[PDB]
């Protein structure tokens, strides 16, 4: 392996106004959208489950 | 120059106190609330056995 | 030192005082701590060339 | 921009605001629950149902008031807002982790609400003692949702504690020693240390209850060689420190309020105040068994716990007399905040004193699990903690919002609340001495008068809570913008204006070492 | 039992409860003195136009307000601990009775000689005989001999409960898998009431305790006839 | 056309505090003496008086004749 | 960057005092009402 | 503390409105549930 | 005279008993007449008229000690309004007793209480001080 | 600490410094009123004179107001101090708060 | 553990003096209180000439060779029993 930290330093210090979590590129965007979708979708689903468990099924 | 308190202070105090006493006395004696006071000096013991 | 016109100064008047005296120090003539009178003078900017 | 600011925040002020909002909402829930309790006890007989629905209400009232109202407001709200400003720091040490401590609360609250929605709720008491809280006497998801709620609130507070201790130790100006930081900052650090040490034990204990309920472990089940009393030790080892965690930030705010409205540049006996809070924090870890005087412990163990418990009166006494000594010779400003602080000093003292009565294991035999205990803790919590929160809220509201409240309305609010809480809890001393048990949905006829008066007092408090919402509305509706504040030389948090800008102390303060 | 508008403790029925009443009077006086002293001082600090806002020295007055409370705490602890140890004194009972807590009633066992045992349920309000106390009466009372040292053993067969009789100064938790001991000694004959003192579910408020203290002779006959 | 005499000008706050702290102490003593008579002593005498010539059998007989007992009719 | 100053450092708007009163009413009202409706929920199950 | 005059003064009439609306938002929903308590208890 | 929001970093004026001499003068900008008065002030004060002296004072300070220390009628409004709200609370309690609370247990009826009271006296409830001690068993009535 | 005479002397000296500036005048009075005492006429004398040297009449009157305030309920201290300062008030042309109608609310 | 207090910004002389007078000495004062309370001479037990106690395989190099170095007549019996 070779030291490529300088390349990464250049990329992450590039004045493009992007927040650190999206500054790596398009992949950051995708991973973020996947994470957030699972979180919010999963939360809606948990609310639905609460609604189901709240009532007796005799 | 007179403020809210100089103009309305006496009235707020007078009618506030009057309203308070009136409604609390009504609630305490005219609506069927059971205070369950001590029988001492007020109840005449009656045979139970 | 300051990179602007004014900077907050905290003055611990005597060693071991638990109370710190805070005040804005403005560009211009030296100002004095409201508690002990020691003088402070703002010497503005730079840092980044 | 809205989402980035309010959902993705890394700003101590905004995060403190979120906490204040969350705590205010929780306070409404907790107040409603307290009204249901007092409605049920307002007249002899049954109103809602048996002890199950009643105790689900009692249990939730406690969890909401403690975990969702008091802690978030004092530590998350005032702590986040004021700590960085008081030490001239640009923000908290871990601004991103700080945001997670906040966001763990809504989910935690949702789990608590879920537990009362499913099955028959968790009517176990906030102490959640097994076997009543076990899988046979409380079968179903309710108790499990309650344990999970506590886990999330626990993680939130532990991470919050790590953040506060780090910020306070590492981010003061280079010249400022720990003995040059304001008392409120001291109160928060000590509280954070108590949280860091106590919550993990609670977590261990409720995890064991969880496994006993779902993985067939038997930590608290005698059939497997377990012991229900083990749970009590684990719970109370956290439980006592918890009550000091609830009052310490309050003591800190009281010191600031009393000093400020006495027109003083400093509180009387600063080092004695630091010593007192540290002692209280320390002693608070070696007295837990005073919550177990009737479980059947050896007499020597009981003599020790009686003795250790009473010692705390000494450091607490130094604080009370120091607050009075701060008022001494002051140019007293009779503001609404001062009123809350004066009420706190007196009412907290009364509550502390009845605590000393309860410390005596001999007497506690008769007072335990009766309304004498309920009277004690509501004087220190519903009057102590709450008055400190109200005082701090009216004092700092102009700083956080940039607007002033109407002082007359605020003084009216104080008067109503003062009458309400005293009418509610004072009679409970009589009910306790005479033997009325805790957690009862109905009581023998002889207890009717005091229960009736207590429930009426609770309605007066409700009127005060409703008035407070109106008062806050009126402030935001009228928009009277703050101009000047007195005593900024000894109250750094006000030095950047009202409200301070999003980023404060970008250029740190200048403090000579000499 | 408690009577309407009661302010303090139920009248003492045992020598130990009498002891607690005097200890509480002692403690309460201190509570009143300290709380009124604090209220007084607050008013004193707030009623003067005179001022002194400069730095005030504290290492002098703090000796006073550290030593004084320390002394007061010792003055409370002494009689408190004397009573504590007194309750633990070896007394050697003449009778041992056991009580098991259940959801939601108490069962009793007098098994010194015969194997006597029975359940004790609260009399439903709809079923009270005229003059009987709501929520406090039970079908089978705990008949016990007066002026005698009795050993009560408490436990439970399900969740936690707590066996209490305020007039006797008693409260002993009923824990499953554990046998807690307490001693009972009534100075007088009569009926003495108490209520479950540990949250145990649905009917926690409705599982009272009623002691019936009678002379030894009657205790014995009762024993026999309850076989 | 008379002059005014030099009034005390120093330590007026402290002087006030001392006077009232001493008065508070006097009142505490007076309260202690009152309480240890209207409550403490009263309680000791009430119990001592009640049990001095107390007859437990006579008391029981009265209760039995009134029919309060389940085991003694 | 974000808006700063009185009425701008909060997640809700105070531009209109009546719209604000509606917000606050829903906010605090929903909190206070929740326990009553949960109690109603528990009573209507059995 | 010194402050500027209200930017949008709230007159006594306005305050009565805010107070009443505030009180009603708390009282109405709870009052409704409490009123129908018996209808809930057995149904 | 007129203060602004962004002036929080600048010394300000305050009327306080324990800070008699504020950091700034009440009025900093002076008219033709006012600047003339400050010049007159450099000469003997005896040559100053009462009205000139009071003008000098009002340039320097906002309120005098007597004005800043005046008491008010605010307490009337506070106490009166508190009582109005506590009174309003009684209305809520009236509403509750009427629409929420059902009848109380039959054990509270006058006859029941009379019997229950005799029974409590028969079992000698609180004979030392609390209850039965208040009944004269000889004269068969409540001790006078 | 120190004797009453030494404290007084120290404050008389402070206000008697010829070139005392406005800041030092305010600092001295604002500090002095923090103590548990009504300053001696001799200290007030020196401070009033400093006001003269600073051409500050308004502060001279404020100083007399603070002296009356510091006495609190003891209505006999101000009349006596004003008595003792009469020569100086006359000399410098200092009208008391009363004479200016500054004592009416 | 982490105790229950705080400082740590810089543990120096002032902090250790704070601990000496605010924690350490008060603890010694409490233990001194407790000790000079639970004291009082507890009644000495009946003498039993146990063979594993009051050992004498060689006389002591002091006194009469039969008394231990810090012999207390009140509580230390000789091999033959308590002293007069
Ligand atoms: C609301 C219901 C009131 C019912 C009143 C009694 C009726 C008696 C009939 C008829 C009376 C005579 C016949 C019966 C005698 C029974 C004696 C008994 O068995 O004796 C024991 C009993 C009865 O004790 C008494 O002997 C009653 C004492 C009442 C003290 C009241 C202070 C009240 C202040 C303001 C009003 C209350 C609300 C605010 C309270 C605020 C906190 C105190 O039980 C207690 O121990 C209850 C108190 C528990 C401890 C609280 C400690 C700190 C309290 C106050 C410090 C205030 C200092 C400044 C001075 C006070 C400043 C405000
Ligand atoms: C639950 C919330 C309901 C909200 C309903 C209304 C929504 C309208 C939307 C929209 C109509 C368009 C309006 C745009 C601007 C205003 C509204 C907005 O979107 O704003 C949204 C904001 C603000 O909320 C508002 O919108 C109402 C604000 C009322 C403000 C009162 C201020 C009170 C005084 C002092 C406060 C502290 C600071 C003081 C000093 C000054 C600041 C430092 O919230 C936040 O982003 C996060 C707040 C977190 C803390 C709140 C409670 C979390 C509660 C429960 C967990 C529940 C578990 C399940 C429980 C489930 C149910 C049983
Ligand atoms: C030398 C010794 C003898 C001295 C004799 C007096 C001499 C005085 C000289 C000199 C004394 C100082 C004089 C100057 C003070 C400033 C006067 C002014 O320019 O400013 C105007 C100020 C003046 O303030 C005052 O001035 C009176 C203040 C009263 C404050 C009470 C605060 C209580 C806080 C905590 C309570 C527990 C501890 C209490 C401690 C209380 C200490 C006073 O503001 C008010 O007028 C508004 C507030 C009034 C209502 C207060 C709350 C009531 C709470 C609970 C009961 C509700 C009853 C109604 C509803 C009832 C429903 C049933
Ligand atoms: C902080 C804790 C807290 C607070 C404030 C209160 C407040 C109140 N509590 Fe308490 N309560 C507990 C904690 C608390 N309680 C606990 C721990 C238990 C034991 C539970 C158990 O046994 O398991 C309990 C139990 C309990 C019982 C005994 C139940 C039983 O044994 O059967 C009763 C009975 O009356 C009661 C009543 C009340 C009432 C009427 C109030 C009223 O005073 C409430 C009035 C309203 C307020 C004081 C809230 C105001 C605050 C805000 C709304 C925030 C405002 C926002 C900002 C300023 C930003 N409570
Ligand atoms: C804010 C919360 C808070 C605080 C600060 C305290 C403080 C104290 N508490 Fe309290 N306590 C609770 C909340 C709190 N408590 C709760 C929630 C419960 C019930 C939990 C449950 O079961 O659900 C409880 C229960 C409880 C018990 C258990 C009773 C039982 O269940 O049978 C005991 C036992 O000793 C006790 C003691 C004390 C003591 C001695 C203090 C001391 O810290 C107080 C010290 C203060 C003073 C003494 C006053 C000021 C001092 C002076 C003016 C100096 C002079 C004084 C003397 C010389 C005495 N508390
Ligand atoms: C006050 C607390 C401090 C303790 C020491 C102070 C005074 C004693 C004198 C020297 C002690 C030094 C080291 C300890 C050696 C032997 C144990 C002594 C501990 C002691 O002092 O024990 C006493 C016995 O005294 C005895 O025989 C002691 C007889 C004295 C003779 C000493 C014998 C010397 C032997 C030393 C061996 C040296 C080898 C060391 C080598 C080091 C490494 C090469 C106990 O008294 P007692 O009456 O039996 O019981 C009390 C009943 N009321
Ligand atoms: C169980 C309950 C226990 C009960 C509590 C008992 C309370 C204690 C009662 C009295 C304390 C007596 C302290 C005596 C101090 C003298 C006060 C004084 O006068 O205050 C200052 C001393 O400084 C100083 O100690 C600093 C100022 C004063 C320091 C002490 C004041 C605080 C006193 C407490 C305030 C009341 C709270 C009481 C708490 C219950 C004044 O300074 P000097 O005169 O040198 O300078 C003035 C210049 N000269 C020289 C020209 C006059
Ligand atoms: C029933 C099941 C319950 C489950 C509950 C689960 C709760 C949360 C789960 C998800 C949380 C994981 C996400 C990662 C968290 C990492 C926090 C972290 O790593 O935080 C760091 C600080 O804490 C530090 O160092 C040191 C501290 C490191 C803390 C690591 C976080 C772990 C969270 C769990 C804690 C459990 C408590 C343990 C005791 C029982 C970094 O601070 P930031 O503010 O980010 O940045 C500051 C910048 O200057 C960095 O350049
Ligand atoms: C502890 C917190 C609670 C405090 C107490 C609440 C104070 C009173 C609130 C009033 O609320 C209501 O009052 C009613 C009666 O006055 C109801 O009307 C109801 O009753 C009727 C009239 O009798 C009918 O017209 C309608 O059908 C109706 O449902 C009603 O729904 C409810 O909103
Ligand atoms: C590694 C470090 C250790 C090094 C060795 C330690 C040395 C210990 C020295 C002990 O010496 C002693 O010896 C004695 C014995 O002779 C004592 O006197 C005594 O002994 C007597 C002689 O018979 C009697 O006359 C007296 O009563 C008296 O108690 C005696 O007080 C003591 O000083
Ligand atoms: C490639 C690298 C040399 C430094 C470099 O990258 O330029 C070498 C040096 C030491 C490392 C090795 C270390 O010797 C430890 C390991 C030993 C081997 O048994 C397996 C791989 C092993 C896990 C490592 C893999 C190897 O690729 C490393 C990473
Ligand atoms: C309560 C706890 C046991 C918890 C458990 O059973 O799991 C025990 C463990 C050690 C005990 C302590 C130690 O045994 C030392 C002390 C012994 C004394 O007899 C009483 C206090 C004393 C300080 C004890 C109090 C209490 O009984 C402790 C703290
Ligand atoms: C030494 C330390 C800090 C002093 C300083 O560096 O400023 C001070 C602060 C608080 C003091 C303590 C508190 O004042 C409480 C106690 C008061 C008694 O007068 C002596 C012991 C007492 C326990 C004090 C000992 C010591 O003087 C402490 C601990
Ligand atoms: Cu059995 Cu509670
Ligand atoms: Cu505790
Ligand atoms: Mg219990
Ligand atoms: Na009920
Ligand atoms: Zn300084």
């Amino acid at each position: 392996f070779e030291n490529r930290v300088a390349e990464k330093q250049k990329l992450f210090q590039e004045d493009n106004g992007l927040p650190v979590h999206l500054k790596g590129g398009a992949t950051d965007n995708i991973l973020y959208r996947v994470t957030m979708t699972l979180c919010l979708g999963g939360t809606l689903y948990s609310l639905y489950c609460l609604g189901w468990a709240s009532f007796p099924h005799k | 120059a007179p403020d809210f308190h100089d103009k309305y202070g006496n009235a707020v105090l007078a009618s506030g106190a009057t309203f308070c006493v009136a409604v609390w006395v009504y609630m305490a004696t005219q609506i069927g609330i059971e205070w369950n006071p001590s029988p001492v000096g007020r109840v005449t013991p009656k045979e139970w056995r | 030192p300051s990179i602007t016109n004014k900077r907050i100064v905290g003055c611990i008047c005597e060693e071991d005082n638990s109370t710190v005296i805070w005040f804005w120090l403005h560009k211009g003539e030296a100002q004095r701590c409201p508690s002990c009178g020691t003088h402070y003078k703002l010497v503005p900017h730079q840092l980044a060339h | 921009m809205f989402i980035n600011r309010w959902l993705f925040s890394t700003n101590h002020k905004d995060i403190g605001t979120l906490y204040l909002l969350f705590g205010a909402w929780a306070g409404m829930v907790g107040t409603a629950l307290s009204l249901l309790i007092r409605a049920e006890l307002g007249q002899p007989g049954t109103l809602l149902g048996d002890d199950q629905i009643y105790n689900v209400v009692v249990t939730a009232h406690a969890f909401v008031m403690i975990f969702f109202m008091v802690m978030p407001i004092m530590i998350g709200g005032f702590g986040n807002w004021l700590v960085p400003l008081m030490i001239g720091a640009p923000d908290m040490a871990f601004p991103r982790m700080n945001n997670m401590s906040f966001w763990l609360l809504p989910p935690s609250f949702l789990l608590l609400l879920a537990s009362s929605m499913v099955e028959a709720g968790a009517g176990t008491g906030w102490t959640v003692y097994p076997p009543l809280a076990g899988n046979l006497a409380h079968a179903g998801a309710s108790v499990d949702l309650t344990i999970f709620s506590l886990h999330l609130a626990g993680v939130s507070s532990i991470l919050g504690a790590i953040n506060f201790i780090t910020t306070i130790i590492n981010m003061k100006p280079p010249a400022m020693s720990q003995y040059q930081t304001p008392l409120f900052v001291w109160s928060v650090m000590i509280t954070a240390v108590l949280l860091l040490l106590s919550l993990p034990v609670l977590a261990a204990g409720i995890t064991m209850l969880l496994t006993d309920r779902n993985l067939n472990t038997t930590f608290f089940d005698p059939a497997g060689g377990g012991d229900p009393i083990l749970y009590q030790h684990l719970f109370w080892f956290f439980g006592h420190p918890e009550v000091y965690i609830l009052i310490l930030p309050g003591f800190g705010m009281i010191s600031h309020i009393v000093t400020y409205y006495s027109g003083k540049k400093e509180p009387f006996g600063y080092m004695g105040m630091v010593w007192a809070m540290m002692s209280i924090g320390f002693l608070g870890f070696i007295v837990w068994a005073h919550h177990m005087f009737t479980v059947g412990m050896d007499v020597d163990t009981r003599a020790y716990f009686t003795s250790a418990t009473m010692i705390i009166a000494i450091p607490t006494g130094v604080k009370v007399f120091s607050w009075l000594a701060t008022l001494h010779g002051g140019n007293i400003k009779w503001s609404p905040a001062m009123m809350w602080a004066l009420g706190f000093i007196f009412l907290f003292t009364v509550g502390g004193l009845t605590g000393i009565v309860l410390a005596n294991s001999s007497l506690d035999i008769v007072l335990h699990d009766t309304y004498y205990v309920v009277a004690h803790f509501h004087y220190v919590l519903s009057m102590g903690a709450v008055f400190a929160i109200m005082g701090g809220f009216v004092h700092w509201f102009p700083l956080f919002s940039g607007y002033t409240l109407n002082d007359t309305w605020a003084k009216i609010h104080f008067a109503i609340m003062f009458v309400g809480v005293n009418m509610t809890f004072f009679p409970q001393h009589f009910l306790g001495l005479s033997g009325m048990p805790r957690r009862y949905s109905d009581y023998p006829d002889a207890y009717t008068m005091w229960n009736t008066i207590s429930s009426m007092g609770s309605f007066i408090s409700l009127t005060a809570v409703m008035l407070m919402v109106f008062i806050i509305w009126e402030a935001f509706a009228s928009k009277r913008e703050v101009l000047t504040v007195d005593l900024t030389t000894t109250n750094l948090e006000w030095l950047n204006g009202c409200p301070p800008p999003y980023h404060t102390f970008e250029e740190p303060t200048y403090v000579n070492l000499k | 039992m408690a009577y309407p508008m009661q302010l303090g403790f139920q009248d003492a029925t045992s020598p130990i409860m009498e002891e607690l009443l005097h200890f509480h009077d002692h403690t309460l006086m201190i509570v009143f003195l300290i709380s009124s002293l604090v209220l007084y001082i607050i008013s004193l600090m707030l009623t003067t136009k005179l001022t002194h806002t400069s730095t005030m020295d504290a290492q002098e007055v703090e000796t006073i307000w550290t030593i004084l409370p320390a002394i007061i705490l010792i003055l409370i602890a002494l009689p408190s601990l004397r009573i504590l140890y007194m309750m633990d004194e070896i007394n050697n009972p003449s009778l041992t009775v056991k009580t098991m807590g259940h959801q939601w009633y108490w069962s009793y066992e007098y098994t010194d000689y015969e194997d006597l045992s029975f359940d004790s349920y609260m009399i439903p309000t709809s079923e009270l005989k005229p003059g009987e106390l709501r929520l406090l009466e039970v079908d089978n009372r705990v008949v016990l001999p007066m002026e005698m040292t009795i050993r009560m053993l408490v436990s439970s067969e399900d969740v936690l409960h707590s066996w209490a009789v305020p007039s006797l100064g008693l409260k002993t938790d009923a824990i499953p898998g554990r046998l807690n001991q307490t001693t009972l000694m009534s100075s007088r004959p009569g009926l003495y009431y108490g209520q479950c003192s540990e949250i145990c579910g649905s009917n926690h408020s409705f599982m009272p305790i009623v002691l019936e203290l009678v002379p030894l002779k009657y205790f014995e006959k009762w024993s026999a006839s309850m076989l | 056309s008379t002059a005014l005499a030099k009034p005390q000008m120093r330590g007026l706050l402290a002087r006030r505090l001392r006077f009232h702290i001493v008065g508070a102490f006097m009142v505490s003593l007076g309260f202690a003496t009152f309480y240890k008579f209207a409550v403490a002593e009263k309680r000791k005498k009430a119990y001592a008086d009640f049990y001095r010539n107390y007859d437990s059998m006579k008391d029981f007989e009265e209760m039995r004749k009134a029919g309060i007992f389940q085991s003694a009719k | 960057h974000y808006e700063e100053g009185p009425g701008k450092n909060i997640p809700f708007s105070v531009e209109n005092k009546w719209r604000l009163l509606a917000m606050m009413t829903l906010f605090f009202g929903s909190g206070f009402a929740a326990p009553f409706f949960i109690v109603r929920h528990q009573l209507l199950k059995k | 503390i010194t402050a500027k005059p209200a930017k949008t003064p709230t007159s006594p009439k306005e305050q009565a409105i805010g107070l009443s609306v505030t009180f009603l938002s708390f009282l109405l929903p709870a009052g409704w549930v409490l009123y129908h308590l018996d209808n809930y208890k057995k149904s | 005279s007129v203060v602004k929001s962004e002036d929080y970093a600048l010394p300000s004026y305050v009327d306080r008993r324990d800070y008699p001499l504020p950091d700034v003068a009440h009025v900093k900008n002076l008219s033709a007449s006012q600047k003339a008065l400050k010049e007159k002030e450099k000469a003997s004060w005896s040559s100053l008229s009462i009205d000139e002296k009071v003008e000098l004072y009002r340039l320097k300070f906002k309120e005098s000690f007597a004005e800043m220390n005046r008491s008010t009628n605010e307490w009337k409004t506070v106490v009166g309004a508190a009582m109005f709200f506590i009174g309003f609370t009684a209305l809520l309690l009236i509403w509750e007793k009427h629409y929420v609370y059902g009848p109380i247990p039959h054990t509270f009826e006058e006859e029941w209480v009379a019997k229950q009271t005799k029974r409590m006296l028969d079992m000698k409830v609180a004979p030392i001080q609390g209850f039965s001690a208040k009944w004269d068993y000889d004269k068969n009535e409540w001790k006078k | 600490h120190e004797t009453d005479e030494e404290f007084d002397a120290r404050w008389v000296t402070y206000f008697n410094k010829p070139d005392i500036d406005a800041w030092e005048l305010r600092k001295g009075m604002n500090t002095l009123v923090g103590y548990d005492l009504v300053p001696e006429p001799k200290i007030i004398d020196a401070a009033l004179r400093a006001c003269r040297r600073l051409n500050d009449f308004a502060s001279a009157v404020r100083i007399l107001e603070v002296v009356k305030d510091k006495a609190g309920p003891h209505k006999e201290i101000y009349p006596y101090v004003i008595q003792e300062l009469r020569p100086t008030l006359n000399e410098l042309g200092i009208s008391t708060p009363e004479e200016l109608g500054l004592d009416k609310v | 553990a982490s105790a229950a207090k705080g400082d740590h910004g810089g543990t120096g002389a002032r902090t250790w003096r704070f601990l000496t007078f605010g924690l350490a000495l008060p603890s010694v004062a409490l233990c001194t209180l407790n000790s000079w309370l639970h004291s009082g001479h507890r009644e000495r037990p009946a003498f039993i000439p146990y063979h594993h106690l009051r050992i004498r395989t060689k006389p002591f190099s002091w006194g009469d060779g039969n008394h231990t170095f810090f012999h207390n007549p009140r509580v230390n019996p000789l091999p033959t029993g308590y002293e007069k």
